[PDB]
RNA sequence: CCGAGGGUAGGGCCCGUGACUGGGGCGAAGUCGUAACAAGGUAGCUGUACCGGAAGGUGCGGCUGGAU
RNA sequence: UGGGAGAGGGUGGUGGAAUUCCCGGAGUAGCGGUGAAAUGCGCAGAUACCGGGAGGAACGCCGAUGGCGAAGGCAGCCACCUGGUCCACCCGUGACGCUGAGGCGCGAAAGCGUGGGGAGCAAACCGGAUUAGAUACCCGGGUAGUCCACGCCCUAAACG
RNA sequence: CGAUGUCGGCUCGUCGCAUCCUGGGGCUGAAGAAGGUCCCAAGGGUUGGGCUGUUCGCCCAUUAAAGCGGCACGCGAGCUG
RNA sequence: GAAUGCCGGCAUGAGUAACGAUAAAGAGGGUGAGAAUCCCUCUCGCCGUAAGCCCAAGGGUUCCUACGCAAUGGUCGUCAGCGUAGGGUUAGGCGGGACCUAAGGUGAAGCCGAAAGGCGUAGCCGAAGGGCAGCCGGUUAAUAUUCCGGCCCUUCCCGCAGGUGCGAUGGGGGGACGCUCUAGGCUAGGGGGACCGGAGCCAUGGACGAGCCCGGCCAGAAGCGCAGGGUGGGAGGUAGGCAAAUCCGCCUCCCAACAAGCUCUGCGUGGUGGGGAAGCCCGGGUGACAACCCCCCGAAGCCAGGGAGCCAAGAAAAGCCUCUAAGCACAACCUGCGGGAACCCGUACCGCAAACCGACACAGGUGGGCGGGUGCAAGAGCACUCAGGCGCGCGGGAGAACCCUCGCCAAGGAACUCUGCAAGUUGGCCCCGUAACUUCGGGAGAAGGGGUGCUCCCUGGGGUGAUGAGCCCCGGGGAGCCGCAGUGAACAGGCUCUGGCGACUGUUUACCAAAAACACAGCUCUCUGCGAACUCGUAAGAGGAGGUAUAGGGAGCGACGCUUGCCCGGUGCCGGAAGGUCAAGGGGAGGGGUGCAAGCCCCGAACCGAAGCCCCGGUGAACGGCGGCCGUAACUAUAACGGUCCUAAGGUAGCGAAAUUCCUUGUCGGGUAAGUUCCGACCUGCACGAAAAGCGUAACGACCGGAGCGCUGUCUCGGCGAGGGACCCGGUGAAAUUGAACUGGCCGUGAAGAUGCGGCCUACCCGUGGCAGGACGAAAAGACCCCGUGGAGCUUUACUGCAGCC
RNA sequence: GAGCUAGCCCUGGCCAGGGUGAAGCUGGGGUGAGACCCAGUGGAGGCCCGAACCGGUGGGGGAUGCAAACCCCUCGGAUGA
């Protein structure tokens, strides 16, 4: 339930902010934070390799448990649900009956006080991680490993999910958040349910400074530059594109496919995406 | 207005100093050149 | 002190009038089509929506005040 | 108090038929469509047939001249939550009633906002015919919409 | 072209006369008054405003009249821009 | 003898401009060869959120003293940041190092690169961040938290005593964190006192007073007091914190829990040690046995790691504490006490500036702290002043034009002009009051108006204290007084109506453009399944991202509202296992050379053989494109209607003489006395039109039009006045420019605009203040134009390559 | 060569005073319960006025300057991109 503001400034007119209603703890676990080295889009050469990055709020990185097969069979209590600025989803603090503490990304509907567990024997309940092969077909699932023991790669953003379509040998078939149909190995882990904070996508930033807070520096259009800068630079007055619309580096940017031709994972993509 | 020379002893030694020059092929040719020319000073004076 | 009234400024209602513009009523014998009345030749009407020189057409749902 | 019938309403599940699409097999010279045709689709292997898969929507027979609701309206099946109503008994209250300007709520379809969803259908739109024309009727396509959630709109041959 | 600053305005004048007014004339299809046309005449004079960068022009209100041209389309080591 | 030649020297312009903020000077007395300029005194003026004071950087002896005045100093100079010499900087506690980590840098491992080198985990380095022990006064010509005095404190070594399972680079805890708002209690700092201390003072009409003037504190260990911060205690279980663990984490039990207790800071007091004015007298000495007390205001600082709220979610590591491991428990650690030990570098001076950055003793630039008082509603604003510091390193006269900065102006009031450019006006606060429209916030300080000083009287509430007095902060009523005028000085909106553009706050061409340009939230298309796409790199490696389609890249459009039509023939992109073409390679019909021959060698047809292209489809918020001629209605005119040619399809809604309209000042209407602009309309749109978006839109704008009111020196049309210059005198003394010059007018002539030629006219020699017509005046080898088989940036379906990708 | 300038990274600092008065909270009203209305409290914002600070709108001066971009008046931002 995104929160609105009354129009008492020009920008407050449209700005919306998250309700933060699921959050139950407002300072991170000291033993699970570590400093996040802001890059500004600069690589080890010092060169900008991703334009328009930099200048956002300072952040600490919360270490997230993307394996969970670390701790097969050991139950844990959901101690709190907190804000994480490094991702769109909320995170859940887990108190394992081990004494060990860990963060996972918080699925939708997960309640403080419940217990979650990971392993082949786990109940098909929101928050439990199982190898893909042991989850019944049809089950909506998130934080899915792409390869066994390599870490949860898919469906981690707020509100996303994957759905199990069927099984074929050592592989289960997932419908990813993009609508792609892909085979993922059955020994890959995944967590029952969809990621929470689904209302994330209905946030109206509201003003330019709000983008500055997230580390997004202004994006300048190619049509606004000169020919030394961009395929769309120049012209007297305004100008249509005047050529197939291109990126700063010349490649076409309205339809040109760019997935590598002979990539080995093609044998595992069943059907490209949608809409 | 603010002009271009804004002296800074650390900046000066870290940029043109003897050790900066020795750390780099082009920097060593500089020293080799200024010795061959007979410069009294191979490197900018800076009081540290 | 109040005080006819005069002055300054800003409002409310009404009336007349205005380049141009909207449709309306009326007008013996104009131009285009033929929508409706027969199953009117696609049953008609209907609220709405979109479209078309025009009457209209079409979609969705509704009515019989529809014929056989 | 004791019972009854019912597509009355809301929520969560879930079943089979059919259409479309995709995959695999088999198979070949047409399929489709109309008053007749053409557009379209088809030897880059369509139609027709089998097995497999995905998805959306609507629930055949029962079904009726039937039932329920105040009206709009409500039809697979299951559970939960909930309204109205009828009958029996003649037990309780003791006229506590009727109507109802305003008010408030509900209110088919289309339409609108924000997300979703999208099989079939189909305003707009394109093509093929027909025709003097044909911004129609008929044929091939086809986008909103039709579907879900929340919020609007508040209309009707909302009729007995 | 080893640079002659280029429109208009403002300021400051000066000159020509093919004369707008004022002075003197002849002819008139000059009754008078008022005009028309030509001749002589450059002494002086020849307004304020609305519009436009404007020159020019149109318009308003006047006037004896609201002249036309030259001076590097007079005048930026005088100003404006 | 010429090259705007080169190096040097010296001229001209010229005793000319200038002498660097218009804060400002006058006199007396010294010194000295010499004095507007040095020293001293008195008077005057200027700064005072600085033009005072303290840090940091940078500078590097400029500091202090004596002796100097050639040059430096915009004049002068006896003076000086100048010359010569001598002197001067003192630390266990201040700052840095022998401590820690940040970005970043470096880099055993390892990775990569022709070479040079590029990466890179740990580790190391790296600070204005973390951590860490000194306060007050005195003293020097010049240093002082450094020397001295008083009172405090830290670490290391050794010893004594008491205690304890001691022990670490290892585990854990802690360190440890945002933004805005903010509580209680204090301190800094300040105001007042009829109280306390003081040299004195009574003037010129009055005052010997509850008179005037000055001052009334600072530091402090333990202890104690006040106000805060931090912190649960015990037991049992335990599989986690990469060994161990009694620690930490997790579970259960009991108890303590708005507490308490323990601990730690701040403030107060505190033995003690200091300080101590005006005035007078010569920095000192007195004052002085100085006094050192009460009331109030009160922080943005302190208690602090305090509290609340919010979303954009807010360093690390050491010190410190705890846990144990080897080890060792004659050790070792902890606590108390004692003695001893305690190194290196900086320290002068300037520091919003004459010592730093600007070539200058340059009106510019330079981070942090303190920054008093009164009044003006507040304040760091403004005026005047404290402490303190200055009068800006040429002066003296005069009182022209003209220039700058400033003041006033009769009558008029935008008539000025491209334009009200500029300058008026308005101006703070309190109260009354306030329109269209609107996204319901706004528009709004709309507009417009009233009040504002002083005296007396009555009086309400808040803070302090005690509830009172006193102090203090906000008021309320009544009656008066004075002036032209009461935010009496200073600081402080002119307003309205109506268009265009852009939603808005923002951003930009450092040094001619601040805008309608860029950005912007938002909308759409498109790519990307993760070793992502994409970007930098030869690579390794990075960024993307310790992210994962509600995400990341690319493109266009640009809040919001209502919308965004038709064309896929061409280009692009997407799809298509067929067909066509297609390179190397395979294949080897058939040839050729050579040899006696076996053979060796060469050519080579059919045929098999990718991407690409061809071909078949799709696709517009992909590149783009969206007709012509002729006829037609019962007045005329016009043409709903029709005919025909063409196209891939012939521009829809909306808007329109427009930031677009050539003809054009279109035509009509409005406003004006008059309107090429403006506004409203019309539509033959030269040449609008739907995300290079179309049409609107409240609010917003140092944007650009048009109008009105107010008010004005803008103007009719100028006048006067002020100061800084200009002018004269003393001092110092440039510049561009310059073939040489004994350098007039007219009419001609001449390479076509003559001081210089011809003819005539005019004209004694030389200056000073002024004006700009000429010297085709100066400046810059025209920046326009052209030429050169000159150059460079940019483009593409120009040529040819290369990266990249297939 | 990034001691100027542009962007980013790390670590610190700074922003007088005044004005407006969002959400929420509380109380009251209202209702079947609600929505909602009123008052108080509260203190939000690329909010308003205005110093420091950051700018550089218009005009004037300056143009061998005080200055190879300055000076005066005026003007923009000033809790935020
Ligand atoms: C072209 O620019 C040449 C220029 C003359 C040269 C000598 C030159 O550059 C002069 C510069 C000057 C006098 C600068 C003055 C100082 O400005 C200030 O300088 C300081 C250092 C700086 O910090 C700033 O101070 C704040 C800076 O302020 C801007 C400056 C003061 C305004 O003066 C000028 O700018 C004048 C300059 O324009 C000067 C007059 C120029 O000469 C003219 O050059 C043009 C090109 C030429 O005219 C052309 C125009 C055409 C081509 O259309 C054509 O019609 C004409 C015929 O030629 C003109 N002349 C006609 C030849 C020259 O006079
Ligand atoms: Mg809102
Ligand atoms: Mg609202
Ligand atoms: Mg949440
Ligand atoms: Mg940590
Ligand atoms: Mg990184
Ligand atoms: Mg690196
Ligand atoms: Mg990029
Ligand atoms: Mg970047
Ligand atoms: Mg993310
Ligand atoms: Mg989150
Ligand atoms: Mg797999
Ligand atoms: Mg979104
Ligand atoms: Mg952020
Ligand atoms: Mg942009
Ligand atoms: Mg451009
Ligand atoms: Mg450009
Ligand atoms: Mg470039
Ligand atoms: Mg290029
Ligand atoms: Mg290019
Ligand atoms: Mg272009
Ligand atoms: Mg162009
Ligand atoms: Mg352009
Ligand atoms: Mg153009
Ligand atoms: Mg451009
Ligand atoms: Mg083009
Ligand atoms: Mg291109
Ligand atoms: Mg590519
Ligand atoms: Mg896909
Ligand atoms: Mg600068
Ligand atoms: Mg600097
Ligand atoms: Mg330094
Ligand atoms: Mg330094
Ligand atoms: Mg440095
Ligand atoms: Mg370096
Ligand atoms: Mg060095
Ligand atoms: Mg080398
Ligand atoms: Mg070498
Ligand atoms: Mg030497
Ligand atoms: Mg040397
Ligand atoms: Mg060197
Ligand atoms: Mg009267
Ligand atoms: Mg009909
Ligand atoms: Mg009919
Ligand atoms: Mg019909
Ligand atoms: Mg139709
Ligand atoms: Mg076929
Ligand atoms: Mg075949
Ligand atoms: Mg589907
Ligand atoms: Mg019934
Ligand atoms: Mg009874
Ligand atoms: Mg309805
Ligand atoms: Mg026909
Ligand atoms: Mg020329
Ligand atoms: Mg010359
Ligand atoms: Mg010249
Ligand atoms: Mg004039
Ligand atoms: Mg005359
Ligand atoms: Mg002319
Ligand atoms: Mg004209
Ligand atoms: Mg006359
Ligand atoms: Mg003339
Ligand atoms: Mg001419
Ligand atoms: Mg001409
Ligand atoms: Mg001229
Ligand atoms: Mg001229
Ligand atoms: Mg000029
Ligand atoms: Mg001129
Ligand atoms: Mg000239
Ligand atoms: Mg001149
Ligand atoms: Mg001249
Ligand atoms: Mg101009
Ligand atoms: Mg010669
Ligand atoms: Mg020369
Ligand atoms: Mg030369
Ligand atoms: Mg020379
Ligand atoms: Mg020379
Ligand atoms: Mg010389
Ligand atoms: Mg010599
Ligand atoms: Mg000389
Ligand atoms: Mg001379
Ligand atoms: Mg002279
Ligand atoms: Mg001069
Ligand atoms: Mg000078
Ligand atoms: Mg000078
Ligand atoms: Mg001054
Ligand atoms: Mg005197
Ligand atoms: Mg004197
Ligand atoms: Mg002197
Ligand atoms: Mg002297
Ligand atoms: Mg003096
Ligand atoms: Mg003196
Ligand atoms: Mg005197
Ligand atoms: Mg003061
Ligand atoms: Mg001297
Ligand atoms: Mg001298
Ligand atoms: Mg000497
Ligand atoms: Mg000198
Ligand atoms: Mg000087
Ligand atoms: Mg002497
Ligand atoms: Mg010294
Ligand atoms: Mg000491
Ligand atoms: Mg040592
Ligand atoms: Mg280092
Ligand atoms: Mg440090
Ligand atoms: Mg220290
Ligand atoms: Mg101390
Ligand atoms: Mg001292
Ligand atoms: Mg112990
Ligand atoms: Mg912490
Ligand atoms: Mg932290
Ligand atoms: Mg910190
Ligand atoms: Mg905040
Ligand atoms: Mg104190
Ligand atoms: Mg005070
Ligand atoms: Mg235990
Ligand atoms: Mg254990
Ligand atoms: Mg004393
Ligand atoms: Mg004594
Ligand atoms: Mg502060
Ligand atoms: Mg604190
Ligand atoms: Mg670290
Ligand atoms: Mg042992
Ligand atoms: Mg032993
Ligand atoms: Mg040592
Ligand atoms: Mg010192
Ligand atoms: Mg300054
Ligand atoms: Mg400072
Ligand atoms: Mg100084
Ligand atoms: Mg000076
Ligand atoms: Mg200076
Ligand atoms: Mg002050
Ligand atoms: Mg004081
Ligand atoms: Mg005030
Ligand atoms: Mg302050
Ligand atoms: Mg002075
Ligand atoms: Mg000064
Ligand atoms: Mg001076
Ligand atoms: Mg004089
Ligand atoms: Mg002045
Ligand atoms: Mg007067
Ligand atoms: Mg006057
Ligand atoms: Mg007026
Ligand atoms: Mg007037
Ligand atoms: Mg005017
Ligand atoms: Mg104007
Ligand atoms: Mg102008
Ligand atoms: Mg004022
Ligand atoms: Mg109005
Ligand atoms: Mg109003
Ligand atoms: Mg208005
Ligand atoms: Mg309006
Ligand atoms: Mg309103
Ligand atoms: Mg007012
Ligand atoms: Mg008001
Ligand atoms: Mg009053
Ligand atoms: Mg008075
Ligand atoms: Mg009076
Ligand atoms: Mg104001
Ligand atoms: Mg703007
Ligand atoms: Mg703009
Ligand atoms: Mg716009
Ligand atoms: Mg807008
Ligand atoms: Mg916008
Ligand atoms: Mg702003
Ligand atoms: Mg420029
Ligand atoms: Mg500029
Ligand atoms: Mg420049
Ligand atoms: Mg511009
Ligand atoms: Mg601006
Ligand atoms: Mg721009
Ligand atoms: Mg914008
Ligand atoms: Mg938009
Ligand atoms: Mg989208
Ligand atoms: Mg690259
Ligand atoms: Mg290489
Ligand atoms: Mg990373
Ligand atoms: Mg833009
Ligand atoms: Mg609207
Ligand atoms: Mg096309
Ligand atoms: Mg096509
Ligand atoms: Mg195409
Ligand atoms: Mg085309
Ligand atoms: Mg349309
Ligand atoms: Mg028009
Ligand atoms: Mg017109
Ligand atoms: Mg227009
Ligand atoms: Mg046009
Ligand atoms: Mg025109
Ligand atoms: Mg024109
Ligand atoms: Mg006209
Ligand atoms: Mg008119
Ligand atoms: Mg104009
Ligand atoms: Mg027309
Ligand atoms: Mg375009
Ligand atoms: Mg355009
Ligand atoms: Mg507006
Ligand atoms: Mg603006
Ligand atoms: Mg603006
Ligand atoms: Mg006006
Ligand atoms: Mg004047
Ligand atoms: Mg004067
Ligand atoms: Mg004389
Ligand atoms: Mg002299
Ligand atoms: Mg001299
Ligand atoms: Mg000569
Ligand atoms: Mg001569
Ligand atoms: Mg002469
Ligand atoms: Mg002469
Ligand atoms: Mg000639
Ligand atoms: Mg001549
Ligand atoms: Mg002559
Ligand atoms: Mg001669
Ligand atoms: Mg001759
Ligand atoms: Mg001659
Ligand atoms: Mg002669
Ligand atoms: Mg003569
Ligand atoms: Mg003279
Ligand atoms: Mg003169
Ligand atoms: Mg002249
Ligand atoms: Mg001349
Ligand atoms: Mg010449
Ligand atoms: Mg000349
Ligand atoms: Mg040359
Ligand atoms: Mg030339
Ligand atoms: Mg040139
Ligand atoms: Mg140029
Ligand atoms: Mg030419
Ligand atoms: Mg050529
Ligand atoms: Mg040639
Ligand atoms: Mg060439
Ligand atoms: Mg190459
Ligand atoms: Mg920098
Ligand atoms: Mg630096
Ligand atoms: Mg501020
Ligand atoms: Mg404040
Ligand atoms: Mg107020
Ligand atoms: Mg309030
Ligand atoms: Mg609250
Ligand atoms: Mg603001
Ligand atoms: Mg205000
Ligand atoms: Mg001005
Ligand atoms: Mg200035
Ligand atoms: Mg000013
Ligand atoms: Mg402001
Ligand atoms: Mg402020
Ligand atoms: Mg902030």
């Amino acid at each position: 339930a995104v929160k609105k503001f009354k129009p008492y400034t020009p920008s407050r007119r449209f700005m919306t902010v998250a309700d933060f209603s699921e959050i139950t703890k407002t300072e991170p676990e000291k033993s699970l934070v570590k400093p996040l080295k802001k890059t500004g889009g600069r690589n080890n050469q010092g060169r900008i390799t991703v334009r328009f990055r930099g200048g956002g709020h300072k952040r600490l990185y919360r270490i997230i448990d993307f394996k969970r097969w670390d701790k097969v069979g050991i139950p844990a209590k959901v101690a709190a649900i907190e804000y994480d600025p490094n991702r769109s989803a909320r995170i859940a603090l887990l108190h394992y009956v081990d004494g060990e503490k860990r963060y996972i990304i918080a699925p939708d509907g997960l309640q403080v006080g419940q217990q979650v567990v990971a392993g082949p024997d786990a109940p098909i309940q929101v928050g439990n991680a199982l190898p893909l092969r042991f989850i019944p077909v049809g089950t909506v699932v998130h934080a899915v490993e792409l390869e066994p023991k390599k870490g949860a790669k898919l469906a981690r953003a707020a509100g996303t999910s994957a759905q199990i379509q069927g099984r074929e040998g050592d592989y289960v078939i997932l419908r990813l958040p993009s609508g792609e149909l892909r085979k993922v190995h059955g020994e890959c882990y995944a967590t029952v349910g969809a990621v929470g904070n689904a209302d994330h996508k209905n946030i109206v930033l509201g003003k330019a400074g709000r983008s500055r807070w997230l580390g997004r520096r202004p994006h300048v259009r190619g049509a606004a530059m000169n020919p030394v800068d961009h395929p769309h630079g120049g012209g007297e007055g305004r100008a249509p594109r005047g050529r197939p619309p291109a990126s700063p580096w010349g490649w076409q940017t309205k339809g040109l496919k760019t997935r590598k031709r002979r990539k080995p994972s093609s044998r595992f993509i069943i059907a490209r995406r949608k809409k | 207005m603010k002009r271009t020379w804004q002296p800074n002893r650390r900046k000066r030694a870290k940029t043109h100093g003897f050790r900066a020059r020795m750390r780099t092929p082009g920097g060593r040719k500089v020293l080799k050149r200024r010795r061959q020319k007979g410069r009294w000073r191979l490197t900018p004076a800076v009081r540290k």
